[PDB]
RNA sequence: CGGUAAUACGGAGGGCGCGAGCGUUACCCGGAUUCACUGGGCGUAAAGGGCGUGUAGGCGGCCUGGGGCGUCCCAUGUGAAAGA
RNA sequence: AACCGGAUUAGAUACCCGGGUAGUCCACGCCCUAAACGAUGCGCGCUAGGUCUCUGGGUCUCCUGGGGGCCGAAGCUAACGCGU
């Protein structure tokens, strides 16, 4: 089971807002609002300079707990970048934007990417009409990713796709906000993606 | 501006303490003396007089540097006889390198001459009196033709790069051209523009640092006399 | 227009009558990542004056570096005394696979994907000249060809 | 006795560059002669041609190096900056076609012996032939 | 590290790393270019044999020609399946 | 050497002094070590010079071999240093 437990308090400890509390991560109670240091004790204190290592270790935490896994399927996910043919550093985001779960939210269906796995989880996502429960799940160019007609009556859906109206949605999707339907047409691009992650600092962070 | 029949003067020098390196322009060994090629001097002097007009009429400063017992009182009137400045007495390190440390001491030297001319000599007591007396007296000794650099020069002509290869160094450092009159006992290859002749030999000497600095003053259009250096030579 | 990054400092403690007394070195590479780097060691009595002296040093005594698609055009190996340091040209997606020295270098020469083998003596001082010697020695096809014309 | 003549003649050559001689000589050989004509065409050396001395043959090898550079160590960039011989004597390199080097990433050359002749690393490529492996040149 | 202010002992608060696992010990490869084919060395750091003679072996100046064993190239057969 | 004495000394199983056997020498046969040192194995080819010297040849301010030294180009070396 990945993390479970206080996530604004990982959007101080990054120094970077992240969004996975969904709203509010918006609204001025972020904690990123006026209290952007670290957690604990120590996190007004002068941070000491950060050693080589220091910063690779940091940036990958960075872009790890922005999708919400578990280093196990996070490290196997750079494994098969490295392998395949191109750039490991955009490869591996493209692998990332293409989780069920991560696709989820990215269509706007969920409001966090934690809410967007239980929805999943509980087989409220339709996959070219077949149930898909797993939030792992990657998603291939052209799939359809639909709400099951059972949840679309469901006043959660139809809270998240009333602000969906007139919202746009990235390049590499599309979305039919009435049917509750949803297609994934590529792979994003590194410039598809405002993640602030260096990749290069995740590859170097992996070298060792 | 130029001289054919001057193998009257500056034949050979050096009997045998050469460089290696030298041989490129060495004659012959008549009388067990290292002859300078005569030709192979007028060669270089073309390529390095070139450069002379080059950056003369450009406007730019040539730091003429001889210590040589025999190049001193040349150096010192031929480079009055131009605008350049020069160096004397002795080349002190960091003239180049240091020349930000070096200038200060024009500032004192100019600063102390100031404080000459000026009523205030003796508001001071006696004895600081005749300390800045022996201040100014070194300052002048050293720095008379150093007065003049108000940059980095554009240029540096040395006589005896052998001797004066703690100026060729700086020169070197600081990608300035050097310009060297070098006899069998110097390394070519640390001179850019080289003429190959007697470091010693005043009669010699006279001769090449006067045709320079003939040379500049024409790239300028101030035709001059003659040079008052020629009665240096007895 | 320029970025620095510290290598390393030390203590460096001299023996006097009384008891000791130090200086403090100072190491720090100096770079636009447009291909321009700089290398520079500072001696003062105190840290950051030794910085200081380093950032100047370090201005001076430049190298222009060929990158081509950010990487080195060619691999080349580089003894600086019993240090030895070895750079290999990488695609990219890559990276910079350098010991802690070396990746400070090229970092901020622009490389953004090159490999990296330290051998011989490890010392930090001795990689960061050879990797500077090293860099010094690239050429370029249009180099080497400029060699060869005649 | 001369031990082996091709890398007293790489030697002869690597020596003679340091200190920056115009010429040098090397024992004449047709092997030798074919080595030499490969680094006349690729630009390392100025030519070379056929001499005697004292009645015995040698070649002339007239060296080329880079422009005069500037502040200290004005000496030029040499156009041979290494030179290495790779299958001496005692232990012989011998590499197919799939097996012959890229020297330098391309900047360089391999000098290999093989049955259609002295051919650089690009010449026998392109023959599709392999051999003895002669030396490093770049 | 600890011999009276211990971020190193012991607990607490807090923090970091992984998470149905987390540590540990043993074992293998790695870093180790530290057996160096790639890829090391022996003046003083570990390392020239006290010196010679000479057997086996290793090594071989220049020119031509035959052979085509090493070497190189093409075709083909083989290189089971699984694995990769 | 050992040993016998005389001194010195806190003690003297030593340095110093008086003696003195093996041995040191010869022959013949063993012994096989060493800071047996250039602490640098042998052969050949290549790479600036200057100077001192032993010994040959030369048309004998000098040129040219073959040894023995010192400075030192390039280069090598961790540094000292090495450097026809
Ligand atoms: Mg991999
Ligand atoms: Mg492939
Ligand atoms: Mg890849
Ligand atoms: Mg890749
Ligand atoms: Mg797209
Ligand atoms: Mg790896
Ligand atoms: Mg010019
Ligand atoms: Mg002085
Ligand atoms: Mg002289
Ligand atoms: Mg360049
Ligand atoms: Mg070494
Ligand atoms: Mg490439
Ligand atoms: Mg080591
Ligand atoms: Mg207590
Ligand atoms: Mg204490
Ligand atoms: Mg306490
Ligand atoms: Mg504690
Ligand atoms: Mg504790
Ligand atoms: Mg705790
Ligand atoms: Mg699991
Ligand atoms: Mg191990
Ligand atoms: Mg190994
Ligand atoms: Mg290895
Ligand atoms: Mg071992
Ligand atoms: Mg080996
Ligand atoms: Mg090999
Ligand atoms: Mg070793
Ligand atoms: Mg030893
Ligand atoms: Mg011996
Ligand atoms: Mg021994
Ligand atoms: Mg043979
Ligand atoms: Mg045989
Ligand atoms: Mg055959
Ligand atoms: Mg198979
Ligand atoms: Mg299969
Ligand atoms: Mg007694
Ligand atoms: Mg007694
Ligand atoms: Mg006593
Ligand atoms: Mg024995
Ligand atoms: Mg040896
Ligand atoms: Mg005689
Ligand atoms: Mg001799
Ligand atoms: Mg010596
Ligand atoms: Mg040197
Ligand atoms: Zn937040």
């Amino acid at each position: 089971g990945r993390y479970i437990g206080p996530v604004c308090r990982l959007c101080r400890r990054e120094g970077v807002k992240l969004y996975l509390k969904g709203e509010r991560c918006y609204s001025p109670k972020c904690a990123m609002e006026r209290r952007p240091y670290p957690p604990g004790q120590h996190g007004q204190k002068r941070a000491r300079r950060p050693s080589d290592y220091a910063v690779r270790l940091r940036e990958k935490q960075k872009l790890r707990r922005i999708y919400g896994i578990s280093e196990r399927q996070f490290r196997n996910l750079f494994e098969e970048a490295s392998k395949k043919k191109g750039v490991t550093g955009s490869v591996f985001l493209g692998l990332l934007e293409s989780r069920l779960d991560n696709v989820v939210y990215r269509l706007g269906f969920a409001v966090s990417r934690r809410q967007a796995r239980q929805l999943v989880r509980h087989g409220h996502i339709t996959v070219n009409g077949r149930r898909v429960d797993l939030p792992s799940y990657r998603v291939r160019p052209g799939d359809e990713i639909a709400v099951a007609e059972k949840s679309r009556n469901l006043e959660l859906i139809r809270q998240n796709l009333e602000a969906m109206k007139g919202r746009k949605v990235g390049p590499w999707l599309s979305l039919d906000v009435e049917g509750m339907k949803g297609k994934f047409l590529r792979l994003p691009d590194r410039e598809d993606l405002a993640l602030p992650v260096n990749e290069q600092l995740v590859i170097e962070f992996y070298s060792r | 501006v130029k001289e054919l029949l001057e193998a009257g003067v500056h034949f050979g020098h050096e009997r045998k303490r050469w460089n290696p390196k030298f041989a490129r322009y060495i004659y012959a060994e008549r009388n067990g003396i290292h002859i300078i090629d005569l030709q192979k001097t007028m060669e270089e002097l073309e390529r390095t007089f070139r450069f002379i007009e080059d950056l003369a009429m450009r406007g730019g400063t040539i730091l003429f540097v001889g210590t040589k017992k025999q190049a001193q009182d040349i150096v010192r009137m031929e480079a009055e006889r131009a605008g350049m400045p020069y160096v004397n007495q002795r080349w002190l390190g960091g003239m180049l390198t240091n020349f930000k440390t070096i200038s200060q001491r024009v500032h004192r030297l100019e600063e102390l001459e100031a404080l000459f001319a000026s009523p205030e000599i003796e508001e001071r007591p006696k004895k600081e009196q005749v300390r800045l007396k022996h201040e100014l007296e070194r300052l002048q000794k050293y720095l008379s033709g150093f007065r003049l650099l108000k940059r980095l020069p554009d240029a540096i002509f040395v006589v005896d790069p052998t001797k004066e290869a703690i100026a060729v160094r700086e020169a070197r450092k600081l990608f300035i051209p050097v310009i060297a009159l070098a006899d069998t006992d110097s390394d070519p290859d640390l001179v850019d523009y080289i003429i190959p002749g007697n470091d010693d030999a005043i009669r010699s000497i006279q001769l090449i640092l006067s045709r320079a600095v003939d040379l500049i003053i024409q790239a300028r259009g101030g035709v001059v006399e003659p040079s008052p250096s020629y009665a240096l030579v007895q | 227009d320029f970025e620095e990054k510290m290598i390393l400092i030390r203590r460096t403690a001299r023996m006097q009558a009384g008891g000791r007394r130090f200086r403090f070195g100072a190491l720090v590479v100096v770079g636009d990542r447009q291909g321009r780097v700089g290398l520079g060691f500072g001696k003062a009595p105190e840290v950051p004056l030794a910085v200081q002296k380093a950032g100047y040093y370090a201005r001076r005594n430049m190298v222009e570096v060929p990158l081509q698609n950010g990487t080195i055009p060619h691999e080349i190996e580089v003894e600086f005394g019993a240090s030895k340091i070895v750079l290999k040209p990488a695609a990219p997606g890559t990276g910079v696979i350098a010991g802690a020295v070396p990746r400070a270098i090229l970092e901020l020469a622009g490389v953004t994907d090159i490999l990296t083998k330290e051998l011989g003596s490890r010392n930090p001082i001795n990689i960061a000249y050879a990797t500077m010697e090293a860099l010094r020695q690239l050429r370029t096809k249009a180099d080497v060809e400029r060699l060869r014309k005649g | 006795m001369l031990t082996d003549p091709i890398a007293d003649m790489l030697t002869r050559i690597r020596n003679a560059t340091r200190v920056y001689k115009e010429s040098t000589d090397v024992p004449a050989s047709r092997f030798k002669e074919e080595i030499l004509r490969i680094l006349a065409r690729e630009g390392f050396i100025k030519g070379y041609e056929r001499v005697d001395v004292d009645g015995k043959p040698y070649l002339r090898v007239y060296l080329k190096y880079g422009p005069r550079r500037q502040g200290p160590d004005p000496r030029p960039e040499q156009v041979i900056h290494h030179i290495r011989r790779i299958s001496k004597p005692g232990r012989r390199v011998y590499v197919g076609v799939k097996e012959i080097p890229r020297v330098r990433r391309g900047l360089g050359i391999a000098i290999l012996s093989t049955s259609k002749g002295v051919l650089t690393d690009r010449e026998a490529r392109k023959l599709g032939v392999g051999g003895e492996l002669i030396c490093e040149v770049w």
